[PDB]
RNA sequence: AGGGUGAAAAGAACCCCCAUCGGGGAGUGAAAUAGAACAUGAAACCGUAAGCUCUCAAGCAGUGGGAGGGGGACCAGACC
RNA sequence: GGCCAGUGAGACGAUGGGGGAUAAGCUUCAUCGUCGAGAGGGAAACAGCCCGGAUCACCAGCUAAGGCCCCUAAAUGACC
RNA sequence: CGGUAGGGGAGCGUUCCGUGUUAGGGAGAAACGCGUGCGUGAGCCGCGUUGGACGAAGCGGAAGCGAGAAUGUCGGCUUG
RNA sequence: UCGGAGAGAGGCUCGGUGAAAUAGACAUGUCUGUGAAGAUGCGGACUACCUGCACCUGGACAGAAAGACCCUAUGAAGCU
């Protein structure tokens, strides 16, 4: 601070920082509440979404679908970035009121989605070794991976209920 | 301990740090009759396409289950097999080998346990000290008079896992000679028995 | 005294798991009908 | 940074003794006040205290002279004993076999701080509650904000990393 | 022309050392041991990733088997799988095991649809 | 084990014990105050009280004993002259021990011993 | 005899701290001796 | 076997600790955190402080799972 | 055919015999298999036995030898 | 598209020379220490409160050229 | 036989000075099996809080000397 320049060894004091008045904490005024919201916000409502999930196949492995949520998947031939993609085969759809169970699949159901990115997986070291034989191999592998965003689920209402009583 | 403005301040910040940590954290949901997800955890990590590993708030040891097993004319080993299934948590959908998701078990009338064949005079419970002559053999019936409870304990211990957790799983078993137990406040229930060979 | 012990690799030939059962060896995988022709996994929309 | 105003560094260069033997004394005086150690070092059974007694006394003399501190408000914060250059020798033994011994050497580094340097700030900031403290610092400017937190209030209360989360004390 | 070893041995061993961050004792401090253990870690990693697939599967059988004995007496996992292929389902162990924990009411309906 | 053994060994054989304690009494009785270890001072109380006990019965037979014990000749003749007037009433406890810091060379617990 | 292998780094320290721990009990005796000597009431210890 | 202060000794007046050695300020210098046992100063080795953490264990010490807690100029369903 | 290597200590098992004592994880030949140079799964652990020959990734699925009370994955399944 | 002895093929990097009194460099080089970057990997590309004057890339060339072991070896430092 | 007591120097404690052989890293239990046939390190079971001091040495196929007995080399040397 300023007077610290004059002696760089003199003790600091409280009065040099601010005056000794401090007009009010104002603990009831909203100003005391506003500054709390400035440095200490709250959670607030989460992002709304549709209360639904579904199962879908990509490649040969399965995934659980939630709208407004993304997930990594195996690489897709073509499928450029920002491309509108539709996943056809779905194994079930679930809601609070009902749960549609794909027979092998749900007829005429579809999952609209978007391609976020087209990236490579984190490196995994394929290392091979045989002791007392001077055999050592160090090979990495960056797997091709895509990043899909889900938008919504449609084409499932004509399926029966199979609900719970 | 010490009530000073310095140390008292330190306790006030951590209450505030835990509070701020609690707000932006995701609330924990109990497993009993829950839907797939909520609006809160939907913004969280992918607990759906990854295996569900339990949190510490799941196996809260206070609110665990409690069972009873009347050993009056019950087969030893077959009764011990199911007790391991219930203590280890293998019957629950929330099974995890590295976590105590199971439950408690109480045994009563241990001295009335059934035993097949001539094992009452042939089965040899034994132990060793460390000397070259510290071997002490003991029959079922001789042990049945001295300590009836080691019979049940020695059988279930061989069925529980061996390691840190298995030594921790053993204390969940309570065994008693008489037809009564002091664990009334916990409100236990009768244990089911899928097998049909246990009742002579 | 005049009976060897069968200790080495012969211990494997004598003691390895075997079935020796026509009812267990004759078995095979279970047969189910084939599923219908399923649709593709993904399809592009104009974008 | 508070370390550049509170304490003083004082080193003992090339003190002919052993490292581990020194640490019997240095590990105990750590955290002891100035007057406390002088009563002890003059009465231990050890030989390592007379170099240290000259070193503890010399450091406090620098404080009142170069930074004007009161002797009664000193506390030994840090105290280290680092290895020095070891001289070597060769001693005969039986069968014409030679074994080497050595004269070790130390570099003792000692620090002396002052508690009565931030009592104007620290005793005030601790008097307030956490929530009441936010509105105080939230209304003032940055120059007044940086100065109240330049002391050891944050370290003693473990709030160094938490304040960044609330947009307070931004780098 | 003389050529010292230079720094190629140093920059090599730092990469070998940085991999050995959280190793205990001299397995994080001595070059002739870190090279001996860095070999072992990747072999164990390459071995676990192959065992990683059978392991989670092994866990899913228990969870699915554990979550279905409550429905019917004298009923079990093996009978549940035989009916799915009969009913021409396609769900794998991953989805069934997670629904058993996350939405248990669904399997109660799946059991009803089968019967 | 030393069960029932009351003797101060002082890490010396008998010929040196009989000379070491015998020599210190010569110095204490002339100086009145000396600086020695605590083990030597504890063993000294038995013998100093003996010589002082000889002075109370200041006969000729009792004097010859002190001459054989006390090395020098003048102190014994001077000892019997002053003790009956100085300790004409005391019955035992003719000396005290005051502790002291140890030495620099060997950390030996030191202590003074003096005649009351 | 001869040691088969070398002691580790932390097993060494645990044995050194015990040797250093004796200084903790020697410091208490000195502090007890000073406070029992700065009052000028003990007639059994001459310090000069 | 033992090489390297600095452009230039300007090799540190004076004050405190002080029997010396040695150290702390001052002053010199672009740099003294280049201060003479002094240039860049890796590793083993000896340490101080901080964050998590072990006293019913068992183990070529890691690896795949990852409870609870902690951390940061990018952001954060991430990363350490 | 050209250029140019290593190998020339073998091992157990099956079969066919010899030597030995129709003894040897013995020894010596002939025809095959595996290990040697071969991971993985089963066999409690266990180079030579059984299934099967690791280009790599996937928190996908069906199977082989072999198994389905618990430790420890799968029917404390059914019938004679 | 498992692979020891062993053979072939394709490449990385070190120091120095040619282009070269190169580009760049006290607006911080070499080095040292680092990294949510890239590569099949050897390594590359980048960063800096360290450092204080050197010196790439590219197209090519030459070697005192790549170390974890030789009861190796020099020096330094531990254990007991 | 049949040991016992005592003295002195060490041993033991405190202070000061302060080595050495040795040492792949070591978080270093027993039993019974297994295995290059004799395991703290693999399998199963049992036992076992952590860490020191003083004492005893069964094991670590302990340390010490590239076995000095035996054999091999178209090795060396002395002698007849
Ligand atoms: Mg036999
Ligand atoms: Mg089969
Ligand atoms: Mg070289
Ligand atoms: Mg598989
Ligand atoms: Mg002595
Ligand atoms: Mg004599
Ligand atoms: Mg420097
Ligand atoms: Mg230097
Ligand atoms: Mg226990
Ligand atoms: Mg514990
Ligand atoms: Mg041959
Ligand atoms: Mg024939
Ligand atoms: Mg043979
Ligand atoms: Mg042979
Ligand atoms: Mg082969
Ligand atoms: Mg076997
Ligand atoms: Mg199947
Ligand atoms: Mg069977
Ligand atoms: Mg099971
Ligand atoms: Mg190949
Ligand atoms: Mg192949
Ligand atoms: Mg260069
Ligand atoms: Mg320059
Ligand atoms: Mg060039
Ligand atoms: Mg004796
Ligand atoms: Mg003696
Ligand atoms: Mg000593
Ligand atoms: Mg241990
Ligand atoms: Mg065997
Ligand atoms: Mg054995
Ligand atoms: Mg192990
Ligand atoms: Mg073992
Ligand atoms: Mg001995
Ligand atoms: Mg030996
Ligand atoms: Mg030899
Ligand atoms: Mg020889
Ligand atoms: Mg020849």
């Amino acid at each position: 601070f300023e007077e610290f320049q004059r002696p760089p060894n003199q003790k600091p004091q409280l009065s040099d920082v601010l005056p000794d008045d401090f007009q009010a904490p104002e603990p009831g005024t909203p100003e005391y509440n506003d500054i709390i919201n400035q440095f200490l916000p709250k959670k607030g409502p989460p992002p709304p979404r549709e209360e639904i999930f579904a199962v879908v196949v990509i490649g040969s492995r399965q995934y659980i679908v939630i709208p407004g949520r993304w997930i990594y998947t195996q690489r897709l031939k073509g499928a450029t970035v920002n491309d509108k993609i539709v996943l056809n085969k779905v194994l079930l759809v679930g809601t609070k009121a009902s749960t549609y169970i794909g027979t092998p699949i749900v007829t005429n159901a579809a999952v609209h989605a978007v391609v976020e990115e087209q990236l490579l997986d984190d490196k995994v070291i394929v290392f091979k070794y045989k002791k007392k034989k001077n055999y050592r191999r160090n090979i990495g592998h960056r797997q091709p991976i895509t990043r899909i965003k889900i938008t919504g689920i449609t084409g499932y209402e004509d399926y029966p209920a199979s609900t719970l009583e | 301990k010490s009530t000073s403005a310095s140390t008292k301040c330190t306790e006030e910040w951590r209450q505030l740090k835990e509070a701020v940590k609690k707000e932006f954290a995701i609330p924990h949901v109990p497993l009993d009759q829950r839907w797939m997800f909520t609006l809160e955890e939907a913004t969280g990590p992918d607990i759906w396409n990854t295996t569900w590993y339990p949190k510490s708030a799941d196996h809260v040891p206070t609110d665990k289950k409690w069972y009873v097993v009347d050993a009056t004319d019950l087969i030893l080993g077959r009764m011990a097999s199911t007790i391991a299934i219930h203590i280890r948590g293998k019957n629950l959908a929330s099974y995890t080998p590295s976590v105590d998701m199971g439950a408690f078990v109480i045994v009563v009338n241990a001295d009335k346990v059934a035993v097949s064949g001539k094992k009452r005079t042939q089965k040899l419970y034994r132990r060793h000290s460390g000397r070259p002559g510290g071997l002490k053999e003991e029959t079922f019936d001789q042990l049945q008079k001295r300590i009836p409870e080691r019979i049940i304990e020695h059988a279930v211990r061989g069925m529980l896992p061996k390691g840190r957790l298995g030594r921790y799983l053993f204390n969940h078993l309570k065994v008693y000679k008489g037809a009564e137990h002091p664990h009334q406040a916990q409100q236990p229930i009768d244990l089911p028995l899928r097998d049909k060979r246990i009742r002579v | 005294s005049s009976r060897p012990q069968k200790k080495g690799t012969a211990h494997h030939m004598k003691t390895r798991p075997k079935k020796t059962a026509r009812w267990d060896i004759k078995r095979g995988p279970a047969v189910y009908p084939p599923l219908p022709p399923l649709p593709a996994e993904w399809t592009i929309v104009s974008s | 940074e508070p370390g550049k105003c509170d304490e003083i560094t004082t080193r003992g260069y090339s003190i002919s003794m052993s490292v581990d033997k020194a640490r019997r004394v240095i590990d105990q005086i750590r955290g002891r006040s100035y007057a406390e150690t002088l009563m002890i070092l003059e009465l231990m059974p050890y030989r390592a205290c007379y170099p240290i007694f000259k070193l503890i006394y010399s450091a406090a003399a620098n404080a009142s002279h170069n930074k004007q501190f009161n002797k009664a408000n000193l506390i030994i914060s840090k105290a280290e004993v680092n290895k020095g250059i070891t001289l070597k020798k060769v001693k005969p033994r039986a069968r014409g076999r030679s074994y080497m011994i050595k004269r070790p050497t130390c570099h003792i580094t000692i620090v002396l701080r002052d508690i009565t340097h931030f009592d104007s700030y620290d005793k005030f900031l601790e008097s307030l509650t956490p929530k009441k403290l936010i509105a105080l610092l939230g209304l003032m400017s940055t120059g007044r904000r940086r100065e109240l937190l330049c002391g050891r209030f944050r370290e003693n209360h473990k709030i160094k990393s938490f304040l960044y989360k609330i947009a307070l004390f931004k780098r | 022309t003389r050529v010292k070893r230079g720094y190629i041995a140093r920059r090599r061993r730092k990469k070998i050392r940085f991999f050995a961050s959280s190793f205990r004792g001299a397995h994080s401090r001595l070059t002739r041991t870190i090279a001996q253990q860095k070999i072992r870690a990747l072999v164990s990693a390459h071995r676990d990733r192959d065992r990683q697939k059978r392991d989670f599967r092994r866990l899913w059988i228990t969870r699915i088997n554990a979550a279905i004995r409550e429905r019917g007496v004298y009923y079990n996992y093996s009978k549940f799988i035989h009916d799915l292929y009969k009913r021409q389902l396609l769900l794998n162990r991953k989805i069934l095991a997670q629904i058993a924990i996350l939405n248990p009411n669904c399997i109660y309906m799946i059991y009803n649809e089968i019967i | 084990m030393k069960h029932g053994r009351k003797i101060h060994r002082l890490s010396r054989p008998a010929d040196q014990r009989r000379a070491l304690l015998r020599g210190l009494t010569t110095q204490l009785l002339k100086h009145g105050r000396i600086k020695t270890t605590r083990a030597k001072a504890s063993a000294m109380r038995k013998y100093v009280d003996k010589m002082i006990t000889l002075a109370k019965e200041g006969s000729l037979h009792k004097r010859r004993q002190a001459l054989g014990f006390i090395y020098e000749k003048q102190i014994v003749h001077a000892l019997f002259a002053e003790v009956p007037e100085r300790y004409g009433d005391r019955n035992g406890g003719y000396t005290r021990i005051i502790r002291t810091l140890p030495r620099r060379g060997d950390n030996a617990p030191m202590a003074y011993i003096e005649l009351v | 005899a001869v040691p088969k292998k070398r002691t580790s780094i932390y097993k060494k320290r645990i044995r050194k701290n015990i040797w250093k721990k004796k200084g903790y009990w020697a410091a208490l005796k000195a502090f007890s001796l000073a406070k029992s000597l700065s009052t000028g009431n003990s007639k059994s210890f001459f310090v000069r």
